[PDB]
């Protein structure tokens, strides 16, 4: 006595919510192809947290991925975490950026600590982005310094708007032969550096670099 | 204000955005929305975008986003404008660009109206994308302001494009759809297996017995 | 692609 | 529903009729048919409250009527659902709080902290950005410094840092009470800090506290 | 020049009077100088602007710069008859709906009902007038304007509003029938039956509807 | 007999459901493998041949202060840096 063409409308007219879970179990047991439509039509009266918990207990998140992305508009913590885990599993880095830019109801620290160990450049970049968004200044810069030596950590140090941070980058560029980007680091961190000590360390204290356009703009 | 208006007009003429974006952010005190008209009148795009950005004038930015090429920003502006013309232009642009992921999303707020449904049908018939129209109208059930014409046109398209799925929709929404608009389409399709059932549902016993006598096969 | 041709032809053939 | 009469509901709801559950399962759908005015709904809910219905009978009606319907007002619809869910002592309180607005937050928070439910009041205080009333209750009831420190690190307010310093002083953490006052710039209660410093020689961190309080309270 | 001299020392109380009394000046330059020289307590513009009907930019300027008491005190004391225009202007930039729902609860003086329902229909945001209509029906307002809008909202509420049409005689059958003509004629039939609109009943049922309704009514 | 037939149909439906679940899992695994292959190709494309009077040109290419940087905050230091970049632009050879 089952007819999908009528059940898909009858299930939305019930009074309780346990029948929604019974229908979810029926679809997981017999016909998972219409589970997306069932979830989309039951969403106005379905508890998304318990649904995500059940989907994680049965491990069917890739089959409900579109419904989870649709529910993501409600900024649910469990839905956000499940979508982030699915994007990590699928080696996606664009959907992760979209999710972290649109919503923030999740633990950014744990996600960053997981992404920093996934050996991917995009994952560690997203981790540094989350760290700098969590007001963890002078920490994400040192984290990305391991790889972002091609004028990327300079941007983080500049947008940090803090002092005694770009000076460390200058000292690192002066101890090791990387004086080529010294002027770029000076220009990006103009409002965070002092020309006196910059010129002193750049000329007398270490290898005699010119760094003249910086002082020209200062004049 | 006229001075700054003519200044930004001359900047849009030579596409001097590098200083136009700075003059807009400052105390221009000009007459906004006056040069934005000449932007599309003289076919000068990429200039009205910065004009409508800082003013929050959702409804006219889509007219430039259509010719720009981006479709995500078109939907992001239409969801903020919530005007029929904006949604219709976004849907027409998505149809021109062979886009279907955002076409259904933008048409969900167009199929709500009765007159715009005919415009959508006319736009989708000349392009041949009947499957996209069917998939967009399938989501009409999951709405809060559906009317008779939507399901009527859905049943018509089922009777004309997908005969293997028209029976269920016809038996389900027989009372909601109108009588003449569906019977005329079914007669044009010459489907005698459902005309008798529809006549019996609407108590049209004369046209039912006439059809049964003229076609007693099934 | 002007699918009206097949649209009419298939239906007319089935009806005939 | 039509003939509003509290005496009728009182005479019918006496646990004598074995068909009370089908009557409830029918009235839960019949009540949506009126859709005219909340006066009849008010009379019916008053009759229900006077009949002393058990749990999972009124809060379900409120969840059905308030969501996906017209009756989304706030005329006594704040306590009628939240207090009932608290008396039921279930996880439905969090879902009701997350799916409701324009409700009196301090009163229900006080009612919750008076009862055994405390995480709901914490979520309420986090939703309305009430940091002080959350940390104070967390310290008074449980005193979990591990969560209070993270909560104070998340936000940024001198009152929150002062409350954290007071909580650390309650636990005898003089070493952290200086760091909790540097970020707050609060020169008050210095006499208590001086009295607590005499209990254990720690004249290395109090120096900075006094040097910073000198520029705030010339005593 | 007198207004300019009134800007050298604080005399804002003497500026709001001459804007209403005098009617032989150019309001363009006046409002430009007012928007340029911020008085920090300026409210002569919130009168002359609606006096010359240029509030389409005043609402935007208030939403951009600051919105604390200006529109509030305006609707309270100055002119409550322009509330729907300000609500539409605030909906143009898509502001918070809770702010508007809280502002509409404030008491009113001179006010028009049709001008607000027209704006919320143009914006397709009829879900904001529910608390105001509830307060009106609780106070005992026996006005057809306060009931026709509620009936149309119930029509758009995706429910079965049959008891409300057969029990409430306050609304107008013409508007409900014309609005529900292309959407659902089954409710328009009951509306016209309650309104005794025989000609409308003919023009609606005989065109596209069921004929048994007329057979049972006539 | 009808109950036995219903049990047989339920067993057949369970078998078909297991088959469909296996097919969906295989399709998802194939899609994940294709995505991993695409990510490996992208990581291999990341490998380039950069360095460890063209020095100034390479430094500019790395850190060009193009006027497009005006999208940031209107800081006076950023304006001075943009002016210095415009003055150094003629050094491009």
């Amino acid at each position: 006595a089952w007819k999908e063409g009528q059940f898909k409308d009858i299930i939305t007219k019930v009074a309780n919510v346990e029948l929604y879970y019974r229908a979810i179990q029926f679809y997981l047991e017999f016909k998972p192809l219409l589970l997306n439509d069932l979830l989309m039509v039951l969403s106005p009266r379905l508890d998304h947290t318990r649904a995500v918990n059940y989907f994680s207990k049965v491990k069917q998140l890739p089959l409900v991925k579109p419904y989870l992305r649709s529910v993501q508009n409600h900024n649910n913590k469990s839905v956000n975490e499940s979508l982030n885990n699915l994007f990590i599993t699928e080696e996606d880095y664009q959907a992760l950026r979209t999710s972290i830019d649109a919503y923030d109801n999740f633990d950014n620290i744990s996600l960053a600590q997981r992404l920093e160990k996934h050996e991917l450049i995009e994952f560690r970049r997203i981790a540094a982005y989350l760290f700098k968004g969590n007001n963890r200044w002078k920490q994400s810069v040192e984290l990305c310094k391991k790889d972002s030596l091609y004028k990327d950590a300079m941007q983080y140090a500049s947008e940090s708007k803090d002092t005694e941070l770009a000076e460390e980058l200058l000292q690192w560029f002066l101890q090791e032969e990387k004086r080529e980007c010294f002027g770029a680091c000076l220009f990006t961190c103009y409002d965070l550096l002092r020309p006196d000590v910059v010129l002193e360390t750049a000329w007398r204290h270490n290898i005699m670099d010119f760094a003249m356009p910086y002082f020209i703009q200062v004049m | 204000s006229y001075v700054e208006t003519e200044l930004i007009f001359a900047l849009a003429k030579t596409n001097r955005l590098a200083e136009l974006e700075e003059f807009i952010n400052g105390p221009n005190n000009a007459h906004i929305q006056q040069v934005g008209d000449r932007c599309y009148d003289e076919k000068m795009y990429d200039a009205a975008k910065l004009l409508y950005n800082n003013v929050s004038n959702f409804g006219r930015l889509a007219s430039t986003l259509v010719h720009l090429g981006e479709y995500q920003a078109a939907v992001d502006g239409a969801r903020k404008a919530n005007s029929t013309r904006t949604w219709k232009e976004v849907c027409f642009a998505c149809v021109d660009g062979k886009e279907f992921r955002l076409a259904q999303m933008c048409g969900l707020h167009i199929v709500v109206h009765a007159d715009e449904l005919e415009e959508l049908i006319n736009y989708y018939q000349d392009r041949g994308y009947f499957e996209e129209l069917i998939t967009m109208l399938e989501a009409a059930l999951g709405l809060e302001r559906a009317h008779m014409g939507m399901f009527t046109e859905l049943a018509i398209l089922y009777s004309k494009f997908k005969p293997q799925k028209m029976r269920e929709h016809l038996e389900l929404f027989w009372s909601r759809v109108n009588i003449p608009k569906v019977l005329r389409a079914a007669e044009q399709a010459h489907l005698w297996a459902e005309l008798v059932f529809l006549y019996d549902k609407y108590e049209e016993y004369d046209n039912a017995i006439i059809t049964m006598m003229n076609h007693p096969t099934d | 692609p002007e699918s009206i041709r097949k649209w009419r032809e298939e239906q007319r053939k089935r009806l005939q | 529903v039509r003939r509003k009469d509290p005496e009728l509901w009182g005479s019918v709801l006496l646990e004598s009729n074995p068909y009370r559950r089908p009557l409830i399962d029918q009235v839960v759908q019949t009540a949506l048919s009126e859709t005219q005015d909340p006066e009849e709904v008010s009379v019916t809910v008053k009759a229900f409250m006077t009949a002393d219905l058990p749990n999972e009978l009124i809060e379900l009606l409120e969840k059905i009527v308030l969501d996906n319907s017209v009756f989304s007002e706030h005329r006594n619809l704040q306590n009628l659902l939240i207090l009932t869910a608290i008396k039921a002592d279930r996880t439905r309180v969090m879902e009701y709080i997350n799916r409701l607005d324009n409700y009196d937050a301090p009163d229900i928070a006080n009612i919750a902290i008076s009862n055994e439910l405390f995480e709901e009041a914490f979520a309420i205080f986090r939703k309305f950005d009430v940091n002080t009333s959350a940390v104070q209750v967390l310290i008074e009831h449980i005193g979990n410094l591990d969560r209070a420190y993270e909560f104070a690190e998340r936000c940024n307010e001198p009152a929150v840092w002062s409350q954290l310093a007071k909580a650390q002083l309650q636990k005898g953490m003089v070493k952290e009470a200086i760091d909790s006052y540097i970020k707050a710039d609060d020169p008050s209660s210095y006499m208590e800090v001086v009295q607590a410093a005499n209990t254990s020689g720690n004249w290395e961190e109090l120096v900075k506290y006094l040097q910073m309080a000198r520029k705030k309270a010339r005593e | 020049k007198y207004i300019q001299a009134a800007c050298k020392t604080g005399q804002i109380k003497e500026v709001e009077r001459i804007c209403r009394e005098s009617n032989c000046y150019d309001p363009e330059r006046v409002k430009n100088f007012l928007k340029e020289a911020k008085l920090t307590d300026q409210l002569p513009l919130i009168i002359v602007c609606d006096r010359f009907d240029f509030v389409h930019d005043l609402v935007l300027y208030l939403y951009r710069n600051n919105l604390q008491k200006y529109i509030e005190i305006y609707v309270q004391k100055v002119n409550p008859s322009r509330l729907p225009v300000v609500i539409g202007g605030l909906l143009d930039v898509d502001c918070s709906e809770d702010v508007i729902k809280n502002l509409i609860l404030v008491v009113r003086g001179q006010f028009s009902t049709d001008e607000l329902v027209a704006e919320v229909e143009k914006r397709n945001r009829l879900k904001l007038l529910l608390p105001w209509l509830e307060a009106r029906i609780h106070e005992g307002c026996e006005e057809p304007a306060t009931h026709n809008a509620l009936a149309k909202i119930y029509i758009d509420s995706n429910n079965n509003p049959e008891r409300f049409l057969r029990e409430n005689p306050y609304y107008d059958s013409r508007v409900v029938g014309k609005y529900c003509e292309k959407r659902d004629p089954h409710l328009a039939c009951v509306a016209y039956e309650r309104g005794q609109c025989d000609l409308e009943l003919i023009n609606v049922c005989n065109e596209n509807s069921l004929f048994k309704s007329l057979s049972r009514y006539l | 007999e009808l109950d036995a037939a219903s049990k047989v149909m339920e067993q057949e439906w369970r078998e078909k459901a297991k088959k469909d679940l296996e097919e969906w899992n295989q399709r998802q695994s194939e899609q994940v493998e294709k995505n991993k292959i695409n990510n490996r190709i992208a990581d291999k494309a990341f490998y380039q041949q950069p360095d460890a009077g063209t020095e100034w040109e390479k430094v500019a290419q790395l850190c060009d202060f193009n006027p497009k940087s005006s999208k940031q905050c209107k800081d006076v230091s950023r304006l001075r840096s943009v002016l210095m970049s415009l003055k150094q632009t003629p050094l491009s050879r």
